[PDB]
């Protein structure tokens, strides 16, 4: 109400019909009320405030900037813990599996063990010499490594030159990819929700 | 006009810090699950060297164990291989434009491929869902 | 940060299965100790990792076979371009557009079912 | 201007293609331009 409180009833010696009209004319009434301004020093006035104002804007913007730096600094070198954790996980998985496995040889023979076991064992046999043998290994892995290197040798030279290039003009195409990235992230999260609004179609 | 942006900057900044905090203390704790679950896989090194000592004061022999020892190596082996395959892929990627790796060019080709890959999913996870609808 | 959220959800999910295959393991053999039995787990989970791996092998040969199609290419591989970047992006702005089709495509499809249910 | 997004992106995508032990997710090879456009088309 208090707005209502001061804006009417007029100010400084400002005419009541003009003061009215600044009220109607007001482009943006909550953010704003009509305030009487008085010739040049008053504009001087305003400017002094503007500057006053300017410095504080700049600063608060700096505060946001510092907090963001702190978050990024924590985040960027914190990837370390995530990666470390993950590897630790895999090693613990290997030990888990190894302990799990030895609890099935020592208590378990017993020499009982078979049944289900062979099926495990059929699966395992298959996968294992699949792999082996033959085929794969050899041929493939190192026609690829034999190969890779020869392409390396050759690519270097052809290079030589060409002749700079065009790097340069790389800045943006920065920029336009940013905007494709957000569009894709919205589509992915919408598909994910789609099938939600879907298991529920589990109906 | 700028001040307003400033506002939803402040906003969304301290909700980023609500973020990180959180994820921060999270990582401690996922981390602690890793110190506990470890001390005590052993002290599971009792319970398993006891069985051993006990089992030794038995008739003898151990058996049908090897298969597992094979299974773990077999399971383990490919893990070996994934690394090698990774060790290749990186080399292949490395073979690619000189005088400046630090340019924007490769930046745009990386990012862009990231987009293409993500788009792919979106495709048939979508097609999935689109697929899936038929039963209904 | 955002990105950092999925990473923990993965580490979450995982320490949880490993806490545990670690728990199907202690205290199971803890019993033993007194005298009980926990075990045809494994057979469960062992054959479960097999099934797990079974596919991972296929992934390996899928990637391997891509590499050489890729190298293969690299061999063809060897010659200038600003226009193409543009040509790419005008295509991406089409590709995203049909994909959106499909997603609304699906989304509305789901929505239909959801409507039918009630 | 001072931007840090696509530096995240590139970041991500950088951080993407290199490794690791993660039981599944192996680094991917990056195409671009000629092969990619066609790849997009498929």
């Amino acid at each position: 109400a208090q707005i209502k409180q001061l804006l009417q009833n007029p100010p400084a010696g400002v005419d009541p019909i003009i003061w009215e009209q600044a009220k109607v004319d007001n482009p943006d009434s909550e953010k704003l009320i009509p305030v009487p301004m008085v010739g040049f020093k008053e504009l001087l006035r305003r400017l002094k405030v503007q500057d006053q104002m300017t410095k504080q804007h700049q600063t608060r913007l700096d505060i946001i900037s510092e907090d963001i730096s702190e978050l990024q600094k924590n985040q960027t070198t914190s990837v370390a813990k995530i990666a470390q954790y993950k590897r630790k996980l895999m090693d613990l998985s290997h030990r888990t599996l190894q302990v799990l496995i030895k609890q099935e040889i020592q208590r378990k023979s017993g020499y009982a063990i078979q049944a289900d076991e062979e099926q495990l064992r059929v699966q395992l046999d298959t996968i294992q010499g699949e792999l082996n043998a033959p085929t794969q290994f050899k041929g493939r892995l190192n026609e690829l490594m034999s190969q890779i290197r020869m392409q390396n040798h050759f690519g270097a030279v052809r290079s030589e030159e060409r002749y700079y290039i065009d790097a340069d003009l790389l800045r943006e195409i920065k920029q336009h990819l940013k905007q494709q990235q957000e569009g894709l992230s919205h589509l992915i999260s919408i598909i994910k929700d789609d099938l939600e609004d879907i298991k529920l179609v589990e109906h | 006009e700028n001040g307003e942006k400033i506002t939803s900057l402040h906003r969304e900044v301290e909700k980023v810090k609500l973020d990180q905090k959180r994820l921060d203390q999270e990582l401690d704790f996922i981390l602690s699950q890793q110190k506990e679950l470890e001390d005590l896989l052993s002290p599971l090194e009792e319970l398993v060297k006891e069985q051993s000592g006990t089992i030794y004061l038995q008739h003898a022999d151990e058996e049908r164990e090897k298969t597992y020892k094979l299974a773990e190596n077999i399971d383990a082996q490919l893990k070996r291989m994934a690394q090698d395959l990774k060790d290749i892929i990186e080399h292949l990627n490395t073979s690619g434009a000189p005088a400046d790796t630090s340019d924007p060019l490769q930046q745009i080709c990386k990012i862009l491929n990231a987009h293409m890959d993500s788009l792919q999913w979106i495709d048939q996870n979508s097609a999935l869902l689109q697929r899936k609808v038929e039963e209904v | 940060i955002q990105r950092n959220t999925l990473n923990i959800d993965k580490l979450k999910i995982e320490t949880a299965q490993e806490l545990k295959n670690a728990e199907i393991a202690l205290r199971t053999q803890k019993t033993p100790p007194g005298l009980q039995h926990e075990y045809a787990a494994p057979a469960d989970y062992f054959r479960i990792l097999v099934q797990q791996f079974e596919v991972q092998l296929q992934q390996y040969r899928q990637q391997i076979e891509e590499l050489e199609n890729h190298l293969a290419t690299q061999a063809n591989n060897s010659h200038i371009t600003p226009q193409d970047l543009s040509m790419a992006m005008q295509k991406i702005y089409q590709t995203f557009v049909a994909l959106a089709a499909q997603l609304q495509s699906i989304h509305e499809n789901v929505k239909v079912l959801k409507e039918q249910y009630l | 201007m001072d931007t840090e997004g696509f530096g995240e992106l590139l970041q991500q995508a950088e951080q993407l293609a290199a490794e690791t032990e993660g039981i599944s997710e192996l680094p991917h090879v990056e195409r671009n331009l000629q092969e990619i456009q066609q790849a997009g088309e498929r």
